[PDB]
């Protein structure tokens, strides 16, 4: 479709072309034969009048005609229909001289097909009609075609160029050819004199001769320049038109005066004059054109095809329910969020992952029971309702951050928020995430988890220090340094530090005074020395260092006693000293997977002990003392050097768990029956230790 | 047309020349043939043979016209100059030349046979809605194949075209023909056009027909023909500056080289190899018209592009459907799925969450994607001549999941290394030669690393065991090696083996028990076969191993049991099947915990009634013996069900026969049985596949015993 | 079209020398229609009535126009050289003859039909995908599978009824034999022939009653620029004598009625393809002188491997 971009100039001066040439070849045809001259001799040797005899042969008159056709002849006269034929020739070369060249070709070619597909396209319609499925996609993809000629059209301006040279050479042309046909239109004349020096052959020189088709090139010369004064008229339209209005831009405020969208950008250069070109041949595809242009007709698209994939009961069928036992909507890779999600006012919790350009609207305000939001590795946008609201009801947030800006800045208005889950990662300029550090706008934060590379505590805990009170960090091998940061924690009560790489326990601990439990899980604590300002947290009950170093426990466990919570499995002790079991307070003991050589007989003392872990130790000997302890619940020696269970096992009528799995035994006693709390499945052993009990005991066993 | 492609813009700007030169030649022609003459007028006075050029009245030359065209055909014959004369046949001729030059490359067979294919797999691929896909990167199974196919026409072409350069070297030719004609035209038009003059001289000597010697003539078409071989010797100038550059885009790159390093280095596939001779050549033709069409075609090239079709053509070929349609359960009535002469895995397999026996049997060297992490139930796979590929986390739910992994090979490189780095790893059967240099169970070196192993089948051909199989024994309990008739060494290295059950010799070829079989206290499963016992005689020592539950001797050259088996009591499933025994004693039904006892293909000499001893006996095969009655002892054990009794020797089933009641399955094809007791109709477990009996004595029984059964068996 | 197929280099070659020598033909019959005259001037002065010819005054003939028409019709008709005058016309027919025995191989219905049928199948072998499946040595259509048993079956039954008969070669024999023996001819006549087409012609015709000369010279207008049209077509009739003799060599080279396989049977799978005889054998003779793939693709239907793989395929 090439005649779509050919206005009525082009076309007029394309048939105007096609009458030159057709006025140069009749031109040319009479100049081949019946171009001849009839010359005579001047001064030659009732009236009856006589007819002079000039003494002249036919082959001598052939003579003096083409001397006279050569010599006296003007030029113009003789080489008029070929300069026409040239000339003509050069103006149709020249009339496409903005369709030939390759690139400019394809621009063409690609404006057309684009035009013409969103022409056919029904999204057009569907939009002009809102403003005053698989089509929505097909409408998505032929936007997103769009988007890419604008990206590869308007940046250049070299169709624009090529149009006002073709155009200058056009009207410079016209004024040669005007020119030089008034100068030279005067010299085809019937009557020419001629002048050559032939006397020797005819015995003549001067000759009047006539030029027998003078008056048919006369008028075919007119008839030319006719055509020629019609074709620089329009030329000379066609540059007005080009420079009176700047063709570089394209203005839809036209359209913006009936159309109610006014993102629509304006297009420049290449673009806008193609775009006037599209309008020279009609306004309609143009203000047409327009709609499919801006921005926010694709995000309103998006939108329709969002609401439309996605119904209530698509959304009942997504529904379930979370970690914190709230109605969660697990949303995966959308385009956006439909309003169909907000339709749903039952929701608990708001589930969005990886769902990137999003903009929260006012609607958010129809579901009331919010209280948790998972806003995962997605830049979310916001409205003043919406800030309102969320401040209001909003008070668990998760989110994750693999890109810093994927973290969005609106978290931090809120006031009700109460847990936050700062999963992601973090880079070496800790301290200028100003983003944690208007967390003082926060007042209910009770809930701080930041699965981060974070080396150094930053001043927003600082700030929220008198409000928080759980610490979970994930470091995953990167050092924890600026302890001080959580030395001014004052009213904290949960610390757990995974892999921080704190070689020693801080003072920072210490200046906690009210810190409930801790961990340094993943740390290496090899000794454990700063434990003498442990006293201080009275409400430590919790002291989880599993999967330590800790070498060997010394006398400052004494420090304190209120500890009930004691994790220390897979830790590097050897021996335990007589001095842990001073704490009777303790009732949770670990050591799992250690390598306890044997175990002293002071367990004794821990009476209130309801949980003794040291599963996979070395230990050989296990003293009748912990079996002394009946308020021992748990007991797990799992895998140790031991050899025979105790017989007088059922004294302990309080021992819910014991496990004792892989160890060396040999006979179950008898005396499971009198342990209460004690199963296969408490019990935990290899199989051959289990096939030992009495038929008897079996039969009361079977039945518990 | 259809050739317009491969044209670029000199060619077709020479061919427009070429257009208006055959148009200016033809004009020419057309006014030499028409208008073209001579007329000449006689000099009068002549002095020494030339014009002297010695009112005013006319010269009388008594000349008749017929006297007047004489002069002129002789004076224009002998004294106008060939050029003037001939020179629109020369344009023409000229421009036939450059036509024949410029169209000698489609107008040869080979050429246009080979420009014609190359231009037909260039327009098919332009339109080829994979190559758009292509270029994007679920697909039409049409779509797929005619994908396929265009690749193989295009390996096909390349390996059709790059042997040859007659095309560029065909072109090459033409225009350096062009170039020389154009030099040649050029030099011989403007040395001969100044000979086309208006004023002529001519003497012809025709004084004895005329009367005159000179004469001064005037051509016609004289000034006409020297501005129209003016304008053409313009338009050879211009055709040579066209030719002279092509000619220069000749020299300056090599045309038999095309390289897409421009093209592979933006687009994905950087693998796209370079072009030769005269593909590259019509492929820099090609980016000359337009570059495009060589973008489309080099999708279409590379091997990357190939094996992502074959991916795409596999998961509609193989779908998760199908794969669940063919989904199966393996012995261990696991979920199990039998991959077998496939070029790869889709990943519709690894879509699957549920699935536990991932079997991969014959796929040539296969890389195995991360996505298997989302079989989570995965805990067995086999591998089957299949040389397996794999990654880190799939390594990763191995090590965690993965506790069993079944290698069948031939060679040691069908083995892979990773399979020694699982830290769930408990089932494994190696199946091939394991001996090989510096590969002696160096293949599987990594087999300390594997501390939860608990069985370990080997069908290895093997003649040594190793000693870190013994360390890993502290958890392993089932050792089975197949080695097709190879004795190994044993040197009581075996005593490590506290936690093995389950010692099965398979094919061993002992003839004897070393001490290490009877001082495993945990063996329960003990059976020598194809080892050529003759005599067996290490069952005494066995009384320290508390655990010996079932002898399946079974397969052997054992030609008497010694009475002292008789001492035994605690065996269940006693099978002493495919033996050499001449009787059975009545010292074996001593043995009171007996629930199973095979006795096929032995040379009993009959049955004893102490055969009623096995209360609790389930199965009973005594098939191919020598048996003809069976006691009324053994129909006082009320849990007799499988009673593979047939190809036998059985006169008759006594009547207290009745007092059977669980018999479920008996075969009696065979025997000397002279008709059915009603008895065999009356065991009530006993269903019409159980009962595999003859029909005829079935038809001797009475019709309604004949009907309850059938409404038992349909209802 | 579609017998373009069939039109090696040398019969290209020879149509378009034949399109040439016709438009010099066209060329040179327009010239004698319109221009072909001659000039006849009477020799005053005579000797035994032959032409002696021993301020200037022409010579007085005392001659109408219409005598000097007499004479120049007289003469032209009597003793100018009938190839002067009748060139363009031999060219004409000369050429009409050599197009003839060039086309006469399309327009036999016989041959005609034969070619039809070869070209029919062999595009259908073309367009066959099982074709493309046999080169490169897997799920088979349907149709697909009809078609390519249909166009196994049509192959074996095409060959069976055109290898007993050789009409088509011994036709296309028979045309190079006469177009060789034309170019002998030609080439002879032209060549003994084009000496006497000459600018100065002296006439004598005894029209001594009616004109009172009685010997004439005359000057033909289109005497050297025929000689060099004459020139022009014996070089264009030695070139086509040449291409004819190399076509004569080609069949006389090797046995065109017994074309062998091997060469192809060897670098594809199936090597059980026969050697076809006879017209069969020219046409594949044809096309390998075209281009030997279309003979690669259409020696995978001849072999009964590929039709073992075929019914193989076929019920899987
Ligand atoms: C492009 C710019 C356009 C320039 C405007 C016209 C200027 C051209 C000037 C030509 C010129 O002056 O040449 C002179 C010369 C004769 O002059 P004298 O012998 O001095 O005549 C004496 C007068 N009694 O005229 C010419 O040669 C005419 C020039 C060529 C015109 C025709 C060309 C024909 C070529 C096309 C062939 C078509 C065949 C199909
Ligand atoms: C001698 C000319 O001699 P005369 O004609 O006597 O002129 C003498 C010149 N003083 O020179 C030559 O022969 C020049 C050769 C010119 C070659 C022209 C070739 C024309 C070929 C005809 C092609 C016919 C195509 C028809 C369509
Ligand atoms: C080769 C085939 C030509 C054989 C020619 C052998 C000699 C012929 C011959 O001598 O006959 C004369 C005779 C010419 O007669 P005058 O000039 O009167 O000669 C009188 C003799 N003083 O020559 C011929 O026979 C002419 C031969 C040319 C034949 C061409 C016929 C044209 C056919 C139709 C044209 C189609 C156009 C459409």
């Amino acid at each position: 479709a090439f005649r779509v971009l050919k206005p009525w100039w082009d076309v007029f001066t394309d048939y105007l072309s096609v009458a030159m040439l057709m006025i140069g070849v009749f031109g040319c045809t009479l100049q081949v034969m019946q171009d001849k001259i009839i010359c005579l001799p001047k001064r030659v040797q009732t009236v009856e009048m006589k007819g002079l005899k000039t003494d002249l042969d036919l082959q001598q008159y052939s003579f003096i005609n083409q001397m006279c056709y050569e010599r006296a002849l003007h030029w113009y006269a003789k080489y008029f229909p070929y300069l026409v034929l040239i000339h003509t020739l050069v103006f149709m070369l020249c009339s496409n001289f903005w369709f030939k060249f390759p690139g400019s070709s394809s621009k063409i070619e690609h404006f057309i097909s684009i035009l013409g597909k969103c022409f056919d396209s029904p999204w057009t319609t569907r939009a002009l009609s809102e403003v005053s499925k698989k089509e929505g996609e097909q409408a998505k993809a032929l936007f997103e075609k769009v988007k890419k000629f604008r990206l590869h059209v308007e940046e250049g301006d070299i169709l624009y160029a090529m149009y006002v040279r073709q155009t200058v050479l056009k009207v410079i042309k016209f004024l040669i050819i005007i020119a030089y046909n008034s100068a030279l239109v005067s010299k085809v004349q019937f009557t020419v004199d001629c002048n050559v020096d032939i006397q020797d052959m005819t015995g003549y020189k001067n000759f009047s001769c006539n030029h027998t088709m003078a008056h048919l090139f006369s008028k075919l010369s007119f008839c030319y320049l006719c055509f020629v004064s019609i074709y620089g008229l329009t030329c000379l339209y066609t540059l007005y038109w080009l420079f009176y209005r700047s063709l570089r831009e394209y203005s839809f405020e036209y359209v913006r005066q009936e159309t109610g969208i006014d993102d629509i950008p304006d297009v420049k250069n290449d673009f806008a004059f193609m775009l006037h070109m599209i309008d020279q041949y009609d306004p309609l595809y143009s203000k047409r054109f327009a709609v499919f242009l801006s921005e926010v007709s694709e995000n309103k698209l998006k939108q329709l095809n969002l609401n439309n994939e996605w119904t209530p009961d698509k959304l009942r069928q997504k529904l379930q329910t979370n970690a914190h036992n709230r109605l969660e909507l697990p949303l995966i890779m959308l385009s956006g969020l439909p309003d169909t999600v907000f339709e749903i006012t039952e929701l608990q919790s708001l589930k969005l992952e990886i769902i990137k350009n999003v903009m929260i609207p006012a609607t958010i305000a129809q579901l009331d029971n919010l209280q948790e939001l998972c806003l995962h590795q997605c830049s979310v946008k916001i409205h003043s309702a919406a800030l309102s609201f969320l401040k209001e009801n909003l008070k668990v947030l998760s989110v994750k951050f693999d890109d810093m800006r994927e973290l969005p800045p609106w978290m931090y208005g809120l006031r009700n928020l109460e847990e936050l889950y700062l999963v992601g990662s973090l880079s070496h300029d800790i301290s200028k995430n100003v983003t944690l550090e208007s967390l003082r706008d926060l007042k209910s934060l009770k809930i701080l988890s930041i699965k981060s590379n974070v080396s150094k505590i930053p001043q927003a805990v600082v700030d929220v220090s008198s409000h928080l009170q759980k610490m979970c960090v994930h470091n995953d091998g990167t050092k924890l340094v600026m302890l001080n940061n959580l030395k001014k924690m004052t009213n904290l009560t949960e610390l757990e530090l995974v892999h921080c790489d704190l070689e020693r326990i801080p003072h920072a601990v210490f200046s906690l005074l009210s810190l409930q439990e801790l961990d340094l899980k993943e740390n290496n604590l090899k000794s454990i020395e700063e434990i003498v300002s442990f006293q201080h947290l009275r409400k430590l009950t919790v002291l989880k260092l599993w999967y330590n170093s800790i070498a060997y426990i010394p006398e400052h466990i004494k420090k304190l006693t209120s500890l009930e919570r004691l994790f220390f499995s897979h830790n590097k002790v050897e021996v335990l000293p007589s001095h842990l079991f001073l704490c009777n307070k303790i009732r949770y003991l670990d050591l799992s997977y250690n390598d306890i050589r044997f175990i002293p007989p002071e367990i004794g003392v821990l009476q209130s002990l309801q949980y003794f872990s040291i599963t996979c130790n070395k230990v050989e000997s296990l003293p009748d003392e912990l079996y002394f302890c009946k308020k021992l619940k748990t007991l797990k020696i799992g895998k140790n050097s031991l050899s025979v269970l105790s017989p007088k096992i059922g004294n302990l009528l309080f021992l819910s768990y014991l496990d004792i799995k892989g160890n060396h035994f040999e006979v179950l006693p008898p005396e499971l029956g009198d342990c209460r709390a004690l199963k296969r499945a408490g019990l935990v052993v290899e199989d051959a230790l289990f096939e030992t009990l009495p038929s008897d005991v079996r039969e009361q066993m079977k039945a518990d | 047309p259809a050739y317009r492609i491969l044209k670029p813009w000199w060619d077709v700007f020479t061919d427009y020349i070429s257009i208006v030169m055959l148009m200016i030649a033809v004009f020419g022609g057309t006014l030499q043939v028409d208008q073209d003459k001579m007329i000449c007028l006689p000099c009068k006075w002549v002095t020494k043979d030339s014009c002297n050029d010695s009112g005013p009245t006319g010269i009388k030359y008594d000349l008749d016209r017929h006297q007047y065209n004489y002069v002129d055909a002789v004076c224009y014959e002998n004294r106008l100059h060939w050029f003037a004369k001939y020179f629109p046949y020369l344009v023409l001729l000229h421009t036939l030349i450059f036509l024949a030059c410029s169209n000698f490359w489609f107008k040869f067979p080979r050429t246009s046979s080979k420009l014609e294919h190359f231009v037909s797999i260039l327009l098919k691929c332009f339109d080829s809605p994979w190559t758009t896909r292509a270029l994007s990167e679920v697909l039409d199974k049409k779509e797929g194949e005619q994908a396929k196919a265009l690749f193989e026409k295009v390996k096909k072409f390349r390996t059709h075209v790059e042997e040859g350069d007659i095309v560029y070297r065909l072109y090459m030719r033409q225009t350096i023909i062009k170039v020389i004609k154009f030099a040649l035209i050029i030099c011989y038009t403007v040395y001969y056009v100044h000979n086309i003059k208006f004023d002529v001289d001519c003497t012809v000597d025709i004084e004895s027909l005329t009367g005159y010697r000179t004469y001064r003539c005037a051509h016609p078409l004289a000034t006409l023909f020297k501005i129209l071989a003016s304008f053409y010797i313009s338009l050879v100038i211009f055709y040579g500056l066209i030719c002279m550059y092509t000619l220069w885009w000749m020299l300056r790159r090599s045309l038999k080289k095309y390289s897409f390093e421009s093209i592979r280095e933006e687009s994905s596939y950087s693998d796209i190899p370079d072009v030769k001779n005269d593909f590259a050549f019509m492929l820099h033709l090609i980016d000359q018209y337009d570059p495009l069409y060589s973008k489309r075609f080099a999708v279409f090239l590379s091997e990357v592009s190939e094996n992502k079709l074959r991916q795409l053509n596999l998961n509609n070929e193989w779908t998760l459907d199908k794969l669940r349609q063919r989904l199966t359960k393996n012995a261990q009535d696991k979920l199990e799925l039998h991959l077998f002469m496939l070029s790869g895995i889709p990943d519709t397999v690894f879509d699957l969450v549920e699935l536990e026996v991932l079997k991969l049997e014959l796929i040539p060297d296969v890389t195995i994607p991360p996505s298997i992490a989302q079989l989570t139930g995965l805990k067995e796979l086999w591998l089957y001549h299949t040389a397996a590929k794999i990654e880190a986390p799939a390594l990763a739910f191995l090590r965690e999941n993965l506790r069993a992994l079944h290698i069948k090979f031939t060679d040691i490189k069908e083995i892979p290394l990773w399979i020694y780095s699982l830290k769930t790893l408990e089932e494994l059967h190696l199946t091939g030669n394991l001996s090989a240099e510096n590969n002696r169970y160096i293949v599987i070196d990594g087999l300390r690393e594997l501390k939860r192993l608990k069985v370990l089948r080997l069908k290895s051909n093997l003649s040594k065991l190793p000693q870190v199989v013994t360390d890993v024994g502290v958890h392993l309990q089932k050792l089975s090696i197949n080695n097709e008739g190879t004795k190994l060494i044993v040197l009581n290295s075996l005593k490590k083996m506290v936690n093995l059950t389950e010692l099965e010799l398979i094919r061993c070829d002992l003839e004897r028990i070393p001490h290490s079989i009877f001082s495993l206290h945990n063996l329960q499963e003990i059976d020598l076969k194809d080892n050529n016992l003759k005599t067996i005689e290490e069952i005494i020592s066995f009384q320290h191993l508390h655990r010996l539950t079932c002898l399946k001797l079974w397969y052997n050259h054992i030609a008497y049991i010694p009475i002292q088996i008789g001492n035994l009591t605690n065996l269940e499933r006693l099978y002493l099947n495919r033996n050499k025994i001449e009787k059975i004693p009545t010292q074996l039904f001593y043995c009171r915990k007996l629930r199973y006892l095979d006795l096929s293909h032995n040379n009993l000499t009959f049955l004893p009634a102490d055969i009623g001893l096995l209360q609790n006996l389930q199965n009973l095969a005594v098939t191919a013996n020598r048996i003809e009655a069976l006691p009324p002892e053994l129909f006082q054990c009320r849990k007799l069900r499988a009673l593979h009794l047939g190809n036998n020797v059985l006169q008759s089933l006594p009547s207290r026969v009745g007092e059977l009641t669980n018999l479920t399955q008996i075969e009696l094809r065979g025997n000397r049985l002279e008709c059915l007791p009603v008895e065999l109709g009356e065991c009530p477990l006993l269903k019409r596949s159980g009962l595999v009996v003859e029909e005829d004595l079935f038809s001797t029984l009475p019709p309604e015993v004949k009907e309850r059964l059938w409404r038992a068996d349909k209802e």
